[PDB]
RNA sequence: UUUCUAAUUUUUAUAUAUUGAAGUAAUAUGUAUUGAAUUGAAUAUUAAAAAUACAAAUUUAAUUUGUAAUUAAUAAAUCU
């Protein structure tokens, strides 16, 4: 069947990108923001 | 289920004819002349005279065999059920004709 | 003869014992009962014996 | 060819599982009474060391300033936070053993808010007394 | 035998006019007035097939 | 916006002395026993020429 | 439609029967009245009369006879 009923909560799985990814010191409370701003800013290999 | 759906046909005539056996063996049996073979031979004599004594039974002698009778019971239930369906025409054509009257 | 056909179900469930498919052999319990009823009640349509 | 795939609780379903009967029973509780002892039992539910406020007042915010009843820490809920279901996260677990109460300005809103509760699976609430709970200061 | 266009139009005009299953088609057959009062329900021919009469 | 909605009941829901006549000719199921009629086999009615002439 | 790959929409969907209920009895206002060559429940029109139940027919030039006597017959229980 093609009408799948699931928690669409499933389709953006946060198993690999929790806030310890973008905010790497949040369990350390200092709350620093080190994100990857755009696919453009990629400096290179 | 077999012995049930046949009990629609017999238990009621049995529930009856097992109550007469009770009535017979209780009220008439004590006062019943057991010398029937002589009694019958008396009517075979009363018939050879022609002027014998065949007697008709009376209501009180006969009401022993008074029983729920679905010959009548089942019948007049339909007729009374029917003369209600015959009653719901004159009362219907009176109701319909009563719908043409303004409010 | 002692040989019996050991079969848990008859090999042909629609076999007949009359002339026609509606004269079938194996009858649903829920109709075998309404058969044994009429053969064991008054027979005011079909004569008996 | 529905009702073969889905049940009878399909097409023959009055999906209005909200209020075919509860609203009536709401006007039933409205009829009987609420008084001192009916608050004094609630006083024991305030006497219970476990402090979860029993009664709640659904009254306009200017009204409560005029006759403040907030003394026993009872809950002040806007009558829509009840109707809309935004209040279920603070509502007793024992739906069949709990009976809170509902104070309101004029007893039409009270029953109109307690019917919302009985729509949320709640069973006992006698649903009003604007003046008793003040006469039962506690 | 006039095909009574629906099955429901069938009526037993005579005492001897009865119903019969002439090959899946409910018809009326009478010994008396043999073809005069005969009626046959509208249905496919007794020996049809799946490409000829659907 | 106006919303039309039924009033609250003060009396019996289905009308009784206000019922419109059924609307189909009330030839009851018993005056012409067309179908839906169940009778005990002991109490079979109206065979005055077939099997009520000799009632039981 | 860059190329290798992965995929959730499939020339496979349910079709109406059990039962030529055909034995079981003389009658009786009455062949109503009218219209009618005639008509007796079954020409024509007329249809809310009655009592001790059987008037929308077949039948006959008319009747009588004679067919007929408001009944068990649960496809619904989805099939995957
Ligand atoms: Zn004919």
């Amino acid at each position: 069947r093609y009408r799948l009923f699931h928690p669409v909560h499933q389709t953006v799985p946060f198993h690999f990108n929790p806030v310890q990814s973008i905010f790497p010191l949040i369990y350390e409370n200092n709350l620093l923001a080190k994100p990857r701003l755009s696919w453009k800013d990629y400096e290179g290999r | 289920t077999i012995a049930d759906r046949v009990r629609r046909y017999t238990d009621i005539p049995e529930a009856s004819t097992e109550e007469v056996n009770q009535r017979w063996k209780e009220h008439v049996m004590p006062r019943l002349q057991t010398d029937l073979e002589y009694n019958l031979s008396h009517w075979k004599k009363q018939h050879r005279t022609g002027a014998g004594r065949p007697a008709p039974p009376t209501l009180n002698e006969y009401s022993l065999f008074s029983v729920p009778d679905h010959s009548s019971l089942g019948q007049d239930a339909i007729d009374m059920l029917r003369r209600r369906e015959a009653q719901r025409e004159e009362d219907w054509w009176r109701e319909r004709k009563g719908q043409l009257k303004p409010p | 003869v002692n040989e019996e056909g050991a079969k848990p179900m008859p090999r042909d469930m629609w076999a007949i014992w009359g002339w026609h498919r509606s004269e079938s052999k194996f009858i649903s319990r829920r109709d075998l009962i309404m058969q044994q009823v009429r053969a064991r009640v008054h027979s005011g349509k079909e004569l008996v014996g | 060819n529905l009702n073969k795939r889905y049940g009878a609780p399909y097409v023959a379903k009055g999906y209005a599982s909200l209020d075919p009967r509860c609203s009536l029973d709401a006007y039933s509780s409205f009829q009987q009474t609420v008084t001192s002892a009916d608050m004094k039992k609630a006083l024991l539910s305030i006497d219970s060391t476990s402090s979860g406020a029993l009664v709640i007042d659904v009254r306009s915010e200017p009204e409560r300033r005029l006759r403040p009843l907030l003394s026993p820490a009872i809950v002040a809920l806007h009558p829509h936070d009840i109707l809309s279901g935004a209040a279920c996260p603070i509502l007793p677990s024992n739906k069949e053993r709990a009976e809170m109460f509902v104070v309101a300005s004029e007893a039409q809103r009270a029953v109109n808010a307690c019917t919302a509760l009985r729509r949320w699976g709640f069973s006992r609430v006698t649903a009003v007394s604007v003046d008793a709970v003040s006469e039962a200061i506690a | 035998h006039p095909g009574l266009v629906p099955r429901d139009k069938l009526k037993l005009h005579c005492e001897f006019c009865r119903f019969h299953w002439v090959q899946d088609t409910l018809v009326v057959r009478c010994a008396a007035h043999p073809k005069e009062h005969n009626q046959r329900e509208i249905w496919l021919e007794p020996t049809w097939t799946w490409g000829k009469q659907q | 916006e106006r919303y039309y909605a039924l009033p609250h009941l003060r009396g019996p829901s289905m009308p009784v002395q206000l019922a419109q006549p059924s609307g189909k000719y009330p030839s009851g199921k018993f005056t012409q026993m067309m179908e839906d009629v169940a009778i005990h086999p002991l109490q079979k009615p109206d065979a005055r020429y077939k099997h009520n002439m000799y009632p039981a």
